[PDB]
């Protein structure tokens, strides 16, 4: 059984980020240092819906 | 006096049976409350309507 109960769409532009994600992006080093971006992904994943 | 018999029996009873039973079906619904969708789309084999 596949049941579907709503359709969701996110706006394409001018999204309002979460405080925690906002802060964690701010703290990202301008220099490429993989481990910090990896920690970003580990905390919040790689993708949004 | 002299006598002699030779006597023989051979019997073969082969048999076989097979049965294939196949049932399929797919209710599909659009519109209506998701509870009534699931409650109707579930195939009751004694009343597929």
């Amino acid at each position: 059984s596949d049941l579907e109960v709503a359709h969701y769409k996110l706006k394409p532009r001018s999204l309002m980020l979460h405080y925690e994600f906002l802060q964690r992006v701010k703290r990202l080093p301008l220099e490429y240092s993989y481990g910090e971006y990896r920690d970003l992904f580990r905390d919040f994943g790689t993708h949004y819906i | 006096s002299s006598h002699g018999c030779k006597e023989l029996e051979n019997a073969l009873k082969a048999a076989s049976g097979t049965q294939n039973n196949v049932l399929r079906g797919e209710p599909f619904i659009r519109g209506g409350g998701a509870g009534f969708i699931s409650g109707l789309s579930y195939l009751e084999l004694d009343n597929p309507a």
